[PDB]
RNA sequence: CCAGUUGACACAAAAUAGACUACGAAAGUGGCUUUAACAUAUCUGAACACACAAUAGCUAAGACCCAAACUGGGAUUAGAUACCCCACUAUGCUUAGCCCUAAACCUCAACAGUUCAACAAAACUGCUCGCCAGAACACUACGAGCCACAGCUUAAAACUCAAAGGAC
């Protein structure tokens, strides 16, 4: 046990403190406080989705470089958008979108596997058991699929930022590798319309 | 369900049953002795059954 | 309020379901076998309405008599029946297996409503001595 | 009602047959039977079936079968909540049977006296 | 246990029931519908 | 075959709640005494094994009745600390 | 010529009562009707005898829903001649003959009466038929007897033993 049973983490929330509650505040005060970390700095730029994306992209414990590469890839995507809009052609703001929130929503929509797979044998033969999953597990699986697809590391020619940008642009328009993997998972789950009762939990 | 009471002899019930079974118009029917002839054994409800009257040895174990 | 007691056919069944007499509601035979489940909706005059068994689903093994597969087969049978006009039926269960309540739930999902849960399972009063005993 | 049991054991005075051959002595133990728990049932059957039907009608897109996938996810969340509620009630309130500890303590207060 | 009759009385009742079932004075696999007007004699557990 | 067709074992249903009618039919079958009969008829019950099954069933039933009587008799004591003397 | 309603529909037995101790010397016998009836108002009394007697196996008499040893195969282990499945011969049966076994164990003998080594069903008082007082050899050979011919009833002998055996 490297963590001491005395010291405890703090609470970084502060926007709500701008106007029962007093008792909760006194309780929070009467708590062995600790310092905040640098990697998971819960600041204004701490986006949970992008934070988890950078954490997964973290290699050798270099979250700084991961976040820098993520920001650079987003900037490159926006630069391609400008080339299609402002940089090269004339500003056509009526048929072009520069908001990555739409891409993030489309991903959350069409990149979530709603059926898990666990090899649960019964006697001496593995059987696929389609078991439902909650929202947290589904979002985690979606993020993991997106990240492991962006991190191909097998083309032996494409670079990390180029790979990420190309895969994101391919998955944006309701296609790409992540959505195809989701469709394959759905088909596999459909293929087991009877082997969905061998679950111990 | 016609009921024809009679006083047939002792060794004739099987013969009468066979004759009835031989008939075509008769569905079926077992010739049973008169029910009121059976003298009822005067019973008086259920008696209080006692508990177990010793079924195991007496040992501390 | 709705007597579950045996509704004899005597004068007269004063309960209609969308214009249907209890003595003429189409029958729905559902054989709930141990490792199989069949949905054979036989009409009153012995006519077809939804003979959708697990064999036509795709698998021909123990996957027949299960839960989700049985419910999907029941939903398909209910859809096929509604395509011909049935809705209300008198379920006639046969055998004990997973295709007992799952089939009824699937039929309800499709659209067919159950009015009576009849079961004509084989009850041999010490007649046909069943198969011998077996070990594991 | 408690049925008869005199002419059922092999005893000295008893001249009948032992129709009841208990494998263990008939002594009301100080404990009670334990209530079963856990069972591989895999709930969520109607929503699974309707989702399968929708996916059969359509393909595998989430924007097409949204009306059914939302209900499927809601039913999965409800099943998880019911599992949590059952796990909590296992220590708070038991449905059907009572806590075996209650009867255990009650019998401990006034245990059996077969050995006189 | 539920009906609450004696040994001899219950034996005679079941013997008469069996005789009626064999000869043909009572349905075997169901109850006579022409004589349903019967007060709550036994404690019918089913249907409460 | 020679008996009337649809009269017995006809548990009606209403209100679209087949679960209620299902449970009613289950209770009826259990109180009648045929579910276990069919379950044992699934295979051949040897006469020795059949007598052993009947004996065990009778013993368990007597024990359960005795336990239920004892519970109904002793369920009164369920307070906490009425005296508090010790 | 298989799965689901209905129509001429099993030479085997009856489910809830079976949550009843009921009847027999024992095994054993419960859906109904019957032909007859279970000795002893003193007890025990033959394995030199008389009556027999769960199932098991056989010779004919017909086959059955089902199963049916051995058998054929399927997946199976180095090996399966077994554990899962399909069908079957004698067979589970009666109509005619048997052989004469059992964990026939409730392993507590019958008659009248009273208040412990341990598991079990606490002890017995008076009388009576049978049996035993080491284990494998020994449900055996040799004799004797049997409608039984790889069978059955009693049944040993030499060698080895420092033992065999029941309860906790
Ligand atoms: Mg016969
Ligand atoms: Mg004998
Ligand atoms: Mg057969
Ligand atoms: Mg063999
Ligand atoms: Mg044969
Ligand atoms: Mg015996
Ligand atoms: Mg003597
Ligand atoms: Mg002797
Ligand atoms: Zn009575």
């Amino acid at each position: 046990s490297r963590y001491s049973p005395e010291f405890k983490d703090p609470l970084i929330d502060k926007e709500y403190y701008r106007k029962e509650e007093k008792y909760v505040r006194e309780l929070k005060k009467t708590q062995l406080i600790k310092a905040a970390p640098a990697g998971k700095t819960s600041s204004v730029f701490e986006d949970p989705v992008i934070s988890k994306f950078t954490n997964m992209m973290m290699i050798g414990g270099n979250k700084v470089l991961a976040r820098s590469l993520m920001i650079q890839t987003l900037e490159a995507v926006k630069r391609k958008q400008f080339e299609k809009y402002h940089a090269a052609s004339a500003e056509e703001q009526a048929t072009i979108e520069r908001n990555p929130y739409t891409i993030f929503h489309q991903a959350l929509k069409n990149c979530e596997p709603m059926i898990g797979l666990v090899p649960i044998l019964k006697g001496g033969r593995f059987y696929q058991v389609p078991v439902p999953l909650p929202d947290r597990r589904r979002r985690f699986l979606a993020m993991k699929w997106m990240i492991t697809e962006c991190r191909d590391k097998k083309h032996q020619r494409t670079l990390m930022p180029e790979k990420l940008s190309h895969k994101l642009l391919e998955a944006f328009h309701n296609q790409g590798p992540v959505i195809k993997r989701k469709h394959d998972l759905h088909k596999m789950a459909e293929a087991n319309r009877a082997l969905a009762h061998y679950r111990w939990w | 369900y016609f009921l024809v009471d009679f006083y047939a002899p002792t060794a004739a019930v099987e013969s009468m049953v066979e004759h009835l079974s031989r008939d075509i118009d008769v569905i079926r029917g077992n010739i049973v002795k008169h029910p009121l002839t059976q003298e009822l054994k005067e019973c008086e409800g259920i008696v209080p059954v006692p508990l177990a009257e010793k079924l195991y040895s007496t040992k501390k174990r | 309020k709705f007597s579950i007691y045996p509704p004899i056919p005597g004068e007269e069944s004063s309960l209609r379901w969308a214009g249907k007499k209890f003595e003429e509601i189409p029958i729905a035979h559902i054989k709930a076998s141990h490792n199989n489940t069949q949905i054979q909706v036989v009409s009153a005059s012995n006519e077809p309405l939804a003979f959708a068994s697990c064999g036509t689903e795709g698998f021909r093994n123990a996957k027949k008599g299960t839960g989700i597969a049985a419910q999907t087969a029941g939903i398909a049978a209910a859809a096929r029946a509604k395509q011909k006009g049935v809705i209300h039926i008198r379920v006639v269960v046969k055998g004990l297996g997973p295709g007992r309540l799952s089939a009824m739930h699937g039929l309800i999902m499709g659209g067919l409503e159950v009015i009576s849960i009849t079961d004509n399972t084989p009850i041999p009063h010490n007649g046909c001595r069943p198969r011998k005993a077996r070990k594991l | 009602a408690t049925p008869s049991l005199r002419g059922r054991l092999a005893r000295f005075g008893n001249p009948r047959k032992p129709v009841l051959k208990p494998n263990k002595p008939l002594i009301l133990a100080n404990r009670v039977g334990e209530r079963r728990r856990e069972k591989g049932e895999a709930t969520c059957i109607t929503e699974m079936s309707v989702m399968m039907a929708c996916w059969k009608q359509n393909e595998f897109r989430d924007d097409a079968c949204r009306k059914e996938i939302q209900g499927f996810l809601d039913c999965a969340a409800r099943a998880q909540e019911a599992r949590k509620m059952r796990s909590i009630q296992e220590t708070l309130g038991e449905s059907g049977s009572l806590l075996p500890n209650k009867l255990n303590k009650l019998l401990q207060r006034f245990p059996n006296k077969p050995y006189l | 246990h539920i009906t609450g009759l004696c040994g001899k009385k219950q034996k005679e009742i079941t013997k008469a029931i069996k005789r009626a079932q064999i000869m043909g004075f009572m349905p075997v696999t169901y109850k006579d519908p022409a004589y349903l007007k019967d007060p709550k004699v036994c404690n019918i557990r089913y249907r409460e | 075959a020679k008996h009337l067709k649809f009269i017995a074992r006809t548990v009606m249903v209403q209100e679209g709640n087949v679960e209620s009618a299902y449970r009613t039919l289950n209770r009826i079958l259990t109180m009648d005494g045929l579910i276990e009969d069919i379950k044992h008829r699934r295979y051949y019950e040897k006469p020795c094994c059949r007598r052993q099954r009947e004996s065990y069933e009778r013993c368990r039933r007597i024990y359960n009745m005795e336990m239920a009587r004892k519970i109904n008799f002793l369920m009164r004591k369920n307070r906490a600390d009425p005296w508090q003397g010790c």
